[PDB]
């Protein structure tokens, strides 16, 4: 694999240099990104091979600038003649677009000319038959757990490696390799004519970081069986715990509300909140772009800008926006290295286990799965479909479904009671379960 | 048409029909029910207006071949971002490893047949395209002094496809698609809101300058985005609980298209994982309800002259007077269920597997007037527009959020209310339909459907209809 | 299983 990848990396570096040189005589600036991803995706049904898919995907994108006018083009063909056609297409577009002084190559002083090695590349030579056996073991372990498991949506295994190279007309040319592997299963249980589905998974940059297939199947069966025979709650007001797996997404809504694109257009409910305490005074959100092997670590953003350790929220206070080159320029600020999103968020627990949080709440709703859109970027209004469990006397009583939870993000974030030590560790944003004092629940 | 596509995808890349025979032969060395070769090339352009200027544009190209080998439940699949003999050979040799056993080699002779044309095969100048966007900006800003921002975009695709299979299928398509999108922001005394409009279909950009009820279409849509934004600016908190809901005609058909339409896709029903599995012949809906999926609609975004397996688009009655009649299929799931292809085998591109998918999904009209429907409600909600949502076809749940909605009080539409999320069961909701209007419409050409990470252009529609009880996720 | 405009 490693010899294949280094051969690909050389071809990609040449593609970037070729595109920049073709652009250089006819534009004031240019940015070029290329990538190649290769691997396998397999599934099983009742432990037998179902699908075997061989993946091989390439891409080249260019943006050019002249008189502050911009134009872009892309191709999946990386031959020199296809590159030439792509460059000419972008140049032709920039003849007709209007001058816009916030557009252009990122500032030279912010570029990662000498980008750090973040150890994201851990290849495996997994054969299709080996892949199928991992997926089959996970699915079989789930199916064997309980006689109420009467159907399946299968086992799945994925393993891929990638190479990415970025260059621009300030002279940056840097690239890096990465890997991702995952294993999952999803089964169906039934009780009294009512069917429910759930899943479990493991993910990592190295194969030796994954949970076992038997762990995955056990977790899948546990989750699926816990959903059986739910109740539809009556309409009420009650306390709500966002379980860890959905609490990460609750903090996730911050990203859209502090993104520079929404801030300069005045299309965010947090427009007037920079420097304000929007979360509890004990709560800090840490961004860590340079964690070794990190799931969302990156040595530079999609515009080649350096990524930095930052506390986005510090003691409850909003400390900065999430900016790109264009949105920074609209605001009179500098890029914060957020072109392409956020880069590992961490929120510490305040001491309690999930069990201790149930005891503190006493009576209320735990949400474990959320559905739909239902979140307004401009107002903060929140209304989402939910499934989970009803809690009384500090103990889970029964599963619930076919209900909504509603509020406004400003009030929800400000009045968080606590965050648990039960940290979800498979995602970009990582935190434990979160307790809120009240939401409006719609049902019967 | 088959000749024209063959010259562009095969002859121009050094391939002949005998190369197709050779590669299908390589697949049929193994014990297979079916194999196919799928060729594609496309070009995509876009232009964007914002801050009263032509801010951006793009030109994107893709091309390639995908190869499948199928035995019973099983599929092997490989592909390449190029069209060449070597890419075909490498892809076939990888895909056929799904089964080790030898086959008899007995394929059916390749032979094309005619199908009905459903859409045409720069048609406008660059400055004329950009003038559509300039016109939208001018009309939106002129409509109300509170309009502060306008983003308008034009998108166009030209796509060629050719499919050849071991069952003798040899077919081609030429697929145009255009879309105009408009978004506006309004401001008053420090309060801001947004509204949107647009659409399109399988034709050129001239559609956007044609007549819509006595005005230029682009002008009408610019004004609609402003109207929507101002309704939202005035809207108050929505009520919470179970109550009657009147769903508007057109795009609000997305709610049942998604919940019931995905429920009736043949892959879920073959596996037994849909709530509709084994229910053919049963009453799954009010007797007032007939639901169709229709791939045959001339010029529509959701239509398929052929699907991605070469099966011509069809008018498929899924539910008729409340009774479940059958399922949407691809070739794989039709064989396993003992049924036949329906024209629903669709794939996002050559780099993805086909599966059963929707085309244009809608409910047929009934006998009530929309006025009669509204007059029947003492207290409830009227919902003429939605954003998006999500469905669970196993436990039978849907979740969809309103984008324009009102209270109904004493049989009249009254106060506008803010985004609310509606939740319910697909079967229970259809059984709660007590009135069906005489005002069928489809969406303007905006639908996008996702399944297993694959996004496709679709249509949705319905008349006005009344759901007697549905949970509304407001705050009040 | 997720649709939008
Ligand atoms: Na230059
Ligand atoms: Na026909
Ligand atoms: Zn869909």
């Amino acid at each position: 694999v490693i010899s294949q990848v280094e051969a690909q990396r050389k071809i990609l570096e040449e593609a970037v240099s070729t595109a920049l040189e073709l652009a250089s005589g006819k534009s004031d600036g240019a940015e070029v990104a290329v990538s190649k991803t290769t691997g396998i995706s397999v599934s099983t049904r009742y432990g037998e091979v179902e699908n075997v898919e061989f993946n091989s995907d390439g891409a080249l994108g260019i943006t050019v600038y002249h008189q502050n006018r911009k134009g872009s083009a892309s191709s999946t063909d990386l031959s020199p003649q296809a590159i030439a056609r792509t460059v000419q297409a972008a140049l032709d577009i920039a003849r007709y677009t209007s001058p816009d002084p916030c557009a252009g190559v990122a500032d030279k002083e912010l570029l990662a000319f000498d980008a750090p090695d973040l150890d994201l590349f851990h290849p495996a030579e997994v054969s299709p038959d080996e892949a199928i056996e991992l997926a089959a073991r996970a699915e079989q372990a789930a199916l064997q757990a309980d006689k109420r498991i009467t159907n399946t949506e299968g086992g799945s295994f994925n393993s891929h490696y990638g190479v990415k190279v970025f260059g621009n007309s300030h002279g940056m040319l840097q690239g890096y390799c990465s890997t991702r592997h995952s294993l999952s299963s999803c089964v169906i249980a039934e009780e009294n004519g009512d069917m429910e589905r759930d899943y479990a998974y493991t993910i990592g940059r190295a194969m030796s970081d994954l949970q076992t297939p038997e762990w995955v199947g056990a977790d899948c069966a546990r989750r699926t069986l816990s959903r059986l025979s739910p109740r539809k709650l009556s309409t009420m007001k009650a306390p709500v715990i966002f379980a860890n797996e959905v609490a990460t997404g609750l903090f996730g809504h911050l990203v859209g509300a502090i993104a520079g694109g929404s801030v300069y257009r005045k299309s965010t409910f947090l427009l007037d909140s920079l420097g304000k305490q929007i979360l509890p005074d004990w709560l800090t959100i840490e961004e860590h772009p340079h964690l070794l092997k990190g799931l969302a670590s990156t040595p530079f953003d999609s515009e080649g800008v350096r990524t930095e350790r930052r506390d986005i929220i510090k003691d409850g206070i909003l400390t900065q926006w999430l900016l790109t080159s264009y949105s920074a320029r609209k605001l009179g600020l500098k890029s914060t290295g957020h072109a392409g999103g956020i880069h590992n968020w961490r929120i510490a627990g305040q001491g309690l286990s999930f069990e201790q949080m149930l005891k503190e709440m006493g009576t209320g709703l735990v949400v474990t799965e959320l559905m739909g859109q239902g979140v307004s970027a401009i107002t903060g209004d929140y209304s989402r479909g939910a499934a989970g469990f009803w809690v009384e006397n500090g103990e889970i009583q029964y599963p619930v479904s076919e209900i909504t939870i509603a509020g406004n993000l400003k009030d929800m974030w400000r009045n968080i009671v606590t965050v648990g030590n039960d940290i979800e560790t498979r995602s970009n944003i990582q935190c434990g379960s979160v307790l809120l004092p009240e939401m409006k629940i719609a049902g019967q | 048409s088959l000749n024209l596509v063959s010259e562009q995808l095969l002859a121009a890349n050094g391939l002949k029909h005998q190369d197709l025979f050779a590669i299908l032969g390589q697949l049929a060395e193994r014990r297979l029910d079916y194999g196919d070769l799928y060729f594609q090339s496309s070009y995509h352009e876009s232009w964007v207006l914002e801050d009263r200027i032509i801010k951006d544009g793009s030109y994107n190209i893709d091309q390639g071949v995908g190869v499948r080998a199928i035995s019973g439940e099983k599929t092997g699949f490989a592909y390449a971002d190029q069209i060449s003999l070597l890419a075909l050979e490498q892809s076939a040799q990888a895909a056929r490893t799904i089964v080790r056993d030898s086959g008899d080699g007995k394929v059916q002779t390749l032979g094309a047949v005619e199908h009905s044309p459903l859409y045409t095969s720069q048609s406008m100048s660059r400055e004329e395209k950009l003038d559509i966007l300039r016109r939208v900006d001018k009309v939106a800003r002129e409509a109300d002094k509170r309009v502060q921002e306008v983003t308008a975009s034009l998108s166009g695709v030209y796509e060629l496809i050719l499919v050849a299979a071991t069952d003798g299928t040899l077919a081609a398509d030429v697929r145009p698609l255009v879309r105009l999108s408009v978004s506006v922001l309004v401001e008053e005394d420090g309060k801001r809101e947004r509204g949107a409009s647009g659409g399109g279909g399988r034709f050129g950009y001239e559609f956007f300058l044609a007549d819509l009820d006595g005005e230029v279409r682009a002008d009408a849509w610019a004004k609609e985005a402003v109207r929507m934004a101002l309704v939202n600016l005035s809207a108050v908190a929505a009520p919470a609980g179970t109550m009657p809901v009147v769903l508007g005609a057109g795009w609000p058909g997305v709610l049942l298209a998604e919940a019931v339409g995905h429920g009736l896709e043949g892959d879920f029903n073959r596996r037994g994982t849909s709530v509709f599995s084994g229910q053919v012949g049963e009453l799954v809906a009010s007797e007032l309800c007939t639901v169709v999926d229709d791939g045959t609609m001339v010029d529509r975004r959701g239509s398929v002259a052929i699907d991605d397996e070469g099966t011509p688009g069809q008018y498929n009655v899924l539910i008729e007077n409340g009774i479940l009649k059958g399922y949407m299929q691809d070739k794989l799931n039709a064989r396993l269920m003992g049924m036949t292809p329906t024209g629903n085998g669709r794939r996002e591109s050559y780099a993805h597997l086909p599966m059963p998918r929707m085309t244009n999904t809608y409910m047929l009209p009934g006998k009530s007037t929309p006025q009669e429907i509204i007059e029947s409600v003492e207290y409830g909600i009227y919902a003429p527009n939605f954003g998006g949502g999500q469905v669970d076809i196993t436990s039978d749940k849907f979740v969809f959020s309103t984008s324009e909605a009102y209270l109904i009080e004493n049989g009249k539409v009254t106060k506008p209310v803010k985004g609310a999320t509606l939740i319910g069961s697909g079967i229970e909701t259809m059984q709660q339909i007590s009135m069906v209007g005489n005002d069928l419409k489809l969406d303007n050409g905006v639908g996008v459907c996702g399944k297993e990470g694959q996004s496709l252009p679709v249509g949705v529609g319905q008349p006005t209809l009344k759901v007697d009880n549905l949970t509304v996720g407001g705050t009040a | 299983a997720a649709a939008a405009a």
